[PDB]
């Protein structure tokens, strides 16, 4: 989900964009500013929440030794889902 | 007699090769470093340290890194006692200041004070 | 308070050694200018030699000035033989270095350095 | 591929004559190989 | 303690202790300390005036025969008033042994050169003079050996910064390589990695 | 290995050795570039009982050096070690 | 035509390695030892690892020791190939340079397969080795060592019996034994004069006392005897390589003291203690007990020593590197007295001089 | 046996090792007779030199003399005798049996700081 | 335990003397060297046809750096700064802040490819396999500034070389 | 004088009556590990990390709360003291979350430091860990109670120094939690000191969150000018 500027400059996923009166836009003159078109914040928002029937859940990121360290997520709160601190996947209790 | 008498103060600033504006314009600080409040260990507060004042750091125009022009920015020296640090600073021609070591005064600890009969030091819970 | 001497027992022989080193440098300056094809005159080289000796002229310890004479002798031997290039000889003259301001007002204008 | 040749010549690539709009008839490049074939060509694997 | 702990040698420890007693008793005029480490290494700390006699004895005695000089080093410890510790490592091919002889000096006191005993000491203490500024009296040819020809200051001292005071660049106006005050695009980041907890209680220093 | 028999014969005559027995160019005799996955063994400390770290702490058994002499009879002279043994000539190829 | 004085000016590659080592931890200081002698990488890594393990009071597992000795012998083959071929190239023969550089490329392939880097592997670490050998490596090592005998034979055919080659080496740089001992020489320079000394035989390390090999001993101290000693050391390295292939034991590769060696990546992502140890070992590093040690090994250029001084923290207080090229270049003045200019370049060649280890 | 070559470059073969070794050991004894008796260097070197002299005098053959002297060839034994004589003269000149010249400072050999 | 290289005495009978003198006069060993170099002429050369043929490599090869992602689009780096702590050349600069949804993510991740010694400590100090050293090695640039990678360049390298980096990691992760 | 004599590792030391084992060991330069003891808080004695062995006594005592009587010999580096330390460290790390890369206490964690120094090197736990629901106590202190070790410095500080008495312990057994039991904001003028005294990353500074790591920060000792206390 890239965004443009009134200058015409692309805005990175960290929110950086050179100012209109900034002199450092001259480095892109005759060249291009490289940005990543895949925004991870927008990409992790499309993952559906996983519904489980336990009070706690365990996440390793998938793949076992190829993922993140295994963490345990509590699902006692009903107002919010339980997000994994590493991979960003969220879980919800079935009840 | 193979042993001559020199009654002058020890000064070696003409041999170290340091430029003069890094000698006459620098303030050395001699101090015992404070214990980090995030930890209860006291092994880092045993030795005296001498360091220098922080000069200007600016931003790189290309990448935004931290650029400096001070060669003494990372110079930290370790001494066992205060007088060794004082003599090392005075030998090298650095104007220095000294901060006294701060030690924790002893406390009076009693587990039975948590359940006093008539004193305010009772604990509301445990 | 008794210390082991290096070469000089007291200040007189140390001053003699300083005198001899200055004489040797003063003699070699024209040959250094000619052999290295320097852009300076002989007078500028001799003024630089005198300036270094005058800069280093506030010392009263015989061992310190003995070490200073020793290091000057090493530099002179390093220059007599062609071991230094033209850049090492010309590094005494800071031609490309910008003039550092000295008064308070200009230092206040240019930055935070005292 | 040609497995009778010795190790080093037993796999090779003939580059295309036009990649991403650039004429590569004489201007071939080592960075012209996509990664899925880059793993096979450098003998990091046996399977194309 | 079998698989993951280094096995201890005790016969070598006993032999090295006996030879340390032997040396410290033959030469009481210069020997100040004799110690044997955990991993069976013998260190003899001597007075600086007896560098030539101790080394000549260790080279020439029938019970020593330390014919090889492996390494000669100085160590900079700024808290001591004699901040430079000069270390000789000797190897004896006859008895298949190694010894360490240590002495001390400060910035202004010269040390007697050991070229007249071991010939590797020429380049070794030329390097020591270049890096620590320790003068060696009665040297054949003492100059710099590793630093630049116009270099000022001794870099292996601990008050000398990591990056120096000058840097080189090519200037087109003078058509020459010139030295300028050092400026870094990125400052060297200092890391405070020391743990605030004591690791080895056996090396604990007594309080004041 | 693609050379003809005549070139092989001339090569072996001029070299003086059978070059075809030991070819410096590798062929299909080497191991494959794709291998089955391994299963590495574990060390001796991978145990559930009698595995206290204080019984196998190598670094904590290190001691400060023992001071033999400090400045604060008819005993025999002592060498640093027994004298080294004379080397024996090689039985395999003494070059003699 | 006769040389009266030789003054070798060095310092053109003085990087200042020791101060940078003093500013970093031990794991960070290992690649500095990788880049010291850039033809003898694993030997320098092994010397550093041996010194740190001596100070840490730990010992590596046996499989790591056998791997260390096998790769030390492969490193010896690389170093001797480079030394002899560059010596011949400087004298004027250029064919064996290419002929043995093909096998050098093969050994570089072995290094890359085991570590991922062709030259600076950073493989031998304090506590063992970083990664286990992949499957099928030792078969390729066996085939290469099977053909290396014929490779040495062909180099010896080109070089040894030639009258032009031996005319440049028969009476050049003769060193007496006592002068070799006094000048601090080690390794092939000591062995060419007849001194029977070898650190793998007299003061052995990991499993070098379990392998059988001979030691070439010269008789005249010239360059020809030193060249013959290097060729025979190639042959003995092949012998030790075969013995190490036939006696490889099973087991782990790092020491199981997880406060020194980092744990596996599978147990790091599951166990709390392993995760804490991984964090602290890759940020702060292991603490070495206070003390000073001198550890010397038989590198292919001679006695390679590390003098390591640790103050108890996770970074070394002092790290002196004793290199044999320093002493050999110091003795070059005595070597090249009463000789010609071409004899001077042959004398420089017959000392295995890499200026990365000389200037440091 | 008349060994052709000692094996070490620059070390000439001795034709008469017994007379050379006896002369060198007696010379070492006469030089060491000037050192004071309470000096440990004199006692230790007299002991080892007397042992070596008795061993040399008790063996007419050279190969078994080399084997029981434990010093390699007989020529390096002669070299070590010469080096010991030179050291004995130098130690007469230096006089290192005197008490210690100077005490070190308080924390001269304290590690770590 | 030792052997005597070059201690062979020459025989002094007439056979050996005439053999040595004939070798001197007729140049036998020179013909030997000539003939063996001739034999080495008639062998197939070991030259490969670059760039059409590439030298062999391994799944452990350390080339260009890349930043990986989880198999859902989310990036793997969680700004723990272990790679910049373990870097022996101090080639990594990391700056972090909590982003919009509260996740712990980097805002700056620079690697100086002219400072880096390509040692692979960062890819083995990473707890989540975020930073990797990919198999690419042909990335020579015409400018110094093109070798100063920011976060966007490393993420683009990861998206470019994922199909090979994941396979190499799958092949090698059981040895770690 | 009223001082009595005790021995630490065989070394004699004169201590005042009422001195604990921990302070006596501190008098000779030995710092016994702690997780709950604070010198400016009351003694709780529940973490059991300070279990030291007194010789000629078949039971380890809690050094933070045990007073010394005369003639006692304290063995700070004996075998069973180290065994007790290893067992208590194993029990503390049994249910701790694997959150070290994502936690701000990393590099300055007391649990990490004296697990590396005094604990074992591997885990025998083959079960599943617990998970604790996070709480909200204000915009200043970020709360992640899965990392809490129930050291109860929270309640002792908030009751004896801040004088708020809002924090407490609710539950029993392994389900015991530290919190306020209601949606209450612990808003005082001394709230950040509970971030300071937490030995683990359970309470962290929300403005400082995810910004730096402790090893790379340069420290400058200065004086606060926000008020006239100095
Ligand atoms: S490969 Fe090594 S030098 Fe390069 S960025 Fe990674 S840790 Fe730093
Ligand atoms: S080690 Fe991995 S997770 Fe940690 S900061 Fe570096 S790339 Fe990110
Ligand atoms: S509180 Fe300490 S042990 Fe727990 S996750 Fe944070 S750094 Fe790791
Ligand atoms: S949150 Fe921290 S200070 Fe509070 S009880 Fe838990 S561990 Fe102790
Ligand atoms: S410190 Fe004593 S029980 Fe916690
Ligand atoms: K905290
Ligand atoms: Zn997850």
């Amino acid at each position: 989900g890239v965004r443009t500027s009134p200058t015409g400059e692309k805005v990175t996923h960290t929110g950086q964009v050179y100012d209109d009166e900034d002199y450092r836009r001259v480095r892109f003159v005759g060249r291009q500013k490289e940005v990543n078109e895949n925004f991870a914040i927008d990409l992790i928002a499309e993952q559906p929440v996983s519904q489980v029937g336990s009070r706690v859940i365990s996440c390793d990121g998938g793949g076992g030794a190829l993922g993140h360290p295994r963490v345990y997520i509590n699902l006692d709160k009903e107002t919010k889902t339980g997000t994994c601190g590493y991979c960003g996947l969220q879980f919800r209790q079935q009840h | 007699t193979q042993l001559i008498t020199v009654d002058e103060k020890l000064d070696i600033t003409t041999l170290t090769g340091v430029p003069e504006e890094h000698i006459k314009t620098r303030k050395a600080r001699i101090f015992v470093p404070a214990r980090n409040n995030m930890q209860s260990g006291v092994n880092n507060t045993k030795k005296w340290k001498m360091e220098f004042d922080t000069r200007e750091r600016w931003e790189n125009p290309l990448m935004g890194w931290a650029s400096t022009a001070d060669p003494l920015s990372n110079l930290v020296l370790t001494f066992s006692t205060k007088e060794d640090a004082i003599a090392f600073a005075e030998k090298n021609g650095w104007s220095y200041d000294v901060e006294e070591r701060k030690v924790p005064k002893p406390k009076s600890k009693s587990y039975g004070a948590n359940f006093s009969w008539n004193k305010r030091t009772r604990v509301s819970t445990k | 308070t008794s210390v082991k001497p290096i070469f000089s027992r007291d200040m007189n022989e140390a001053k003699r050694r300083v005198r001899e080193l200055y004489r040797a440098w003063y003699r070699e300056v024209p040959n250094t200018v000619h052999l290295f094809q320097l852009d300076i005159s002989v007078k500028q080289g001799r003024d630089k030699v005198r300036e270094m000796f005058k800069k280093n002229a506030h010392v009263t310890d015989p061992r310190v000035v003995d070490l200073l004479v020793i290091k000057g002798k090493m530099e002179l031997e390093e220059t007599i033989n062609v071991w230094k290039q033209r850049t090492h000889v010309m590094r005494f003259f800071h031609e490309t270095e910008a003039p550092r301001p000295k008064d308070f007002l200009s230092k206040f204008y240019v930055g935070h350095d005292p | 591929e040609d497995n009778k040749q010795f190790f080093g010549r037993h796999r090779w690539v003939i580059y295309t004559t036009e990649m991403n709009g650039k004429n590569t008839f004489w201007d071939v490049d080592g960075s012209m190989v996509p990664p899925e074939w880059h793993r096979w060509l450098h003998c990091m694997t046996d399977d194309p | 303690t079998r698989p993951t702990v280094r096995p201890r040698n005790d016969v070598a420890h006993k032999q090295l202790s006996a030879f340390g007693e032997y040396v410290a008793e033959i030469l009481p005029k210069y020997v100040q300390q004799v110690q044997v480490s955990c991993f069976s290494e013998l260190e003899i700390c001597i007075h600086p005036d007896g560098v030539i006699p101790v080394l000549t004895f260790l080279r020439d005695h029938s019970n020593a025969q330390f014919k090889s000089l492996a390494d000669l080093t100085a160590v900079d410890i700024p808290t001591r008033q004699n901040r430079f510790e000069i270390v000789y490592n000797l190897l004896s091919l006859r008895f298949n042994s190694r010894i360490r002889v240590k002495t001390y000096t400060d910035e202004l006191t010269p040390v007697e050169s050991s070229v007249s005993v071991y010939k590797a000491a020429n380049w070794y203490e030329r390097e020591i003079w270049d890096m620590f500024g320790v003068f060696f009296a009665n040297h054949p040819d003492l100059r710099r050996i590793l630093t630049d020809y116009g270099f000022e200051g001794h870099p292996f001292r601990k008050d000398f910064p990591l990056s120096g005071y000058v840097e080189l660049r090519y200037d087109d106006e003078v058509k020459r390589v010139v030295a300028e005050p050092v400026e870094l695009a990125q400052e060297f980041r200092k890391f405070d990695l020391n743990s605030p907890w004591e690791a080895f209680p056996a090396y604990r220093q007594p309080p004041e | 290995a693609s050379a003809t028999r005549l070139i092989q014969g001339l090569r072996n005559w001029a070299s003086g050795r059978d070059l075809q027995a030991k070819l410096q160019l590798r062929y299909q005799e080497i191991s494959k570039r794709t291998q089955p996955p391994p299963k590495l063994p574990v060390g001796p400390s991978h145990r559930l009982s009698n595995n206290y770290y204080c019984a196998r702490d190598g670094r904590r058994e290190a001691m400060p050096p023992s001071i033999v002499m400090s400045s604060q009879s008819e005993k025999k002279a002592v060498s640093p070690a027994p004298p080294i043994k004379r080397w024996e000539l090689s039985q395999d190829e003494p070059y003699l | 035509e006769m040389v009266r004085k030789c003054d070798p000016h060095i310092g053109l590659l003085h990087r200042g390695t020791e101060k940078l080592i003093e500013y970093k931890t031990y794991l960070q200081a290992l690649p500095y030892f990788d880049r010291l002698d850039y033809v003898s990488m694993m030997c320098n890594e092994q010397a550093y690892s041996l010194a740190v393990e001596k100070l840490l009071n730990i010992q590596p597992p046996p499989r790591a020791q056998w791997i260390r000795v096998l790769f030390g012998e492969i490193t010896r083959l690389l170093n001797h190939i480079m030394a002899v071929t560059t010596h011949a190239l400087d004298i004027g023969a250029m064919t064996p340079f290419f002929w043995m550089f093909e096998e050098r490329e093969k050994m570089f392939e072995f290094y890359e397969r085991v570590s991922g880097a062709r030259m600076h592997a950073a493989y031998v670490r304090p506590g063992g080795v970083h990664q286990d050998l992949p499957l099928g490596l030792m078969d390729d090592i066996y085939e290469f060592s099977k053909n290396f005998s014929l490779r040495i034979d062909e180099l010896e055919e080109m070089l040894t019996n030639n009258r032009i080659w031996r005319n440049r080496t028969v009476d050049i740089g003769v060193v007496t034994a006592e002068d070799a001992l006094n000048y601090g020489f080690s390794g092939v320079m000591l062995r060419g004069s007849g001194i029977q000394w070898d650190l793998r035989k007299t003061q052995p390390y990991d499993v070098y006392d379990q392998v059988e090999f001979d030691v070439p001993i010269g008789s005249r101290g010239d360059c020809y005897d030193r060249y013959l000693c290097r060729v025979e050391e190639m042959r003995q390295s092949i012998r030790i390589i075969s013995q190490c292939l036939n006696k490889m034991p099973p087991g782990e590769i790092k020491v199981d003291d997880a406060k020194v060696s980092p744990p596996k990546r599978a147990e790091m992502k599951t166990s709390m203690e392993s995760l804490i140890h991984h964090f602290k070992l890759y940020t702060e590093g292991y603490q070495v007990p206070p003390g000073a040690t001198y550890t010397a090994i038989e590198a292919p250029k001679g006695e390679f020593g590390v003098y390591l001084v640790s103050d108890g923290s996770s970074r070394p207080y002092r790290c002196k590197i004793k290199a044999p090229g320093f002493a050999h270049l110091a003795g070059l003045d005595k070597m090249s007295k009463g000789h010609m200019l071409a004899d001077v370049v042959a004398i420089i060649g017959t000392q295995d001089i890499v200026f990365g280890e000389v200037d440091r | 046996l008349l060994k052709k070559t000692t094996g070490l470059v620059g070390l000439a073969v001795c034709e008469t090792p017994h007379e050379r070794l006896k002369i060198l050991y007696t010379k070492i004894l006469d030089v060491l007779g000037h050192i004071p008796k309470n000096a440990a260097y004199r006692k230790y070197t007299e002991q080892i030199t007397n042992e070596k002299l008795s061993i040399v005098k008790a063996e007419p053959d050279v190969k078994k003399l080399e084997e029981q002297l434990q010093g390699g060839q007989i020529e390096e034994v002669i070299l070590q005798a010469e080096n010991e004589l030179s050291l004995a003269r130098k130690m007469i000149q230096w006089k290192p049996w005197e008490p210690l010249v100077e005490e070190p400072p308080a924390s001269q050999w304290k590690w770590p700081i | 335990t030792y052997k005597y290289v070059n201690l062979r005495e020459p025989s002094m009978d007439m056979k050996s003397v005439t053999d040595r003198a004939a070798q001197t006069l007729l140049w036998t060993e020179l013909i030997r060297g000539l003939g063996m170099t001739l034999s080495y002429l008639f062998r197939e050369p070991a030259t490969i046809n670059y760039p059409f043929e590439k030298g062999p490599l391994s799944p452990r090869f350390r080339g260009e750096h890349a930043l990986r992602r989880y198999p859902s689009g989310e990036e793997r780096c969680i700004a723990c700064k272990l790679c910049e702590a373990v870097c022996p050349a101090q080639a990594i600069t990391i700056e972090a802040e909590p982003r919009a949804d509260g996740s712990r993510r980097t805002t700056r991740y620079d690697i100086d490819m002219t400072k880096c010694i390509y040692c692979g400590f960062c890819q083995e100090a990473c707890p989540v396999d975020a930073i990797v050293e990919g198999p690419n090695f042909e990335f020579s640039t015409e400018t110094h500034e093109e070798l100063l990678y920011n976060k966007e360049k490393l993420l683009n390298n990861g998206d470019k070389w994922e199909a090979e980096i994941a396979a190499n990691i799958q092949a090698d992760y059981l040895y770690r | 004088s009223n001082l009595i004599e005790v021995f630490v590792d065989g070394q004699s030391v004169m201590v005042e009556p009422g001195t604990t084992v921990l302070q006596a060991c501190e008098k000779v330069g030995m710092q016994i590990p702690r997780f709950c003891y604070h010198e400016r808080l009351s003694v709780a004695g529940n973490c059991r990390m300070c279990l030291v062995e007194i010789e000629k006594a078949p039971k380890v005592v809690a050094a933070c709360a045990m007073p010394v009587m005369k003639g006692w010999n304290i063995l700070t580096n004996s075998e069973k003291t180290k065994k007790a330390r290893e067992g208590v460290m194993e029990f503390l790390l049994a249910n701790h979350p694997l959150d070290c890369p994502i936690c701000d206490q990393g590099g300055e964690c007391d649990l990490q430091d004296q697990s590396m120094m005094f604990g074992s090197d591997r885990s025998r736990f083959l079960e599943g860990k617990r998970a604790v629901e996070d709480k909200n106590i204000g915009p200043l202190v970020k709360t992640i109670m899965t990392r809490c070790i129930q050291c109860t410095r929270c309640i002792r500080f908030a009751s004896e120094i801040a004088g708020v008495d809002d924090l407490g312990t609710t539950g029993r057994g392994n389900d015991m939690q530290v919190g306020t039991y209601i949606e209450k904001m612990f808003m005082s003028e001394l709230s950040g000191n509970i971030i300071d005294i937490c030995p683990v990353g359970a309470l962290t500074s929300k403005p400082y969150a995810f910004t730096a790591r402790p090893w790379e920060t340069r420290k400058t000792e200065s004086i606060d000018v926000m008020d006239a206390v100095g």
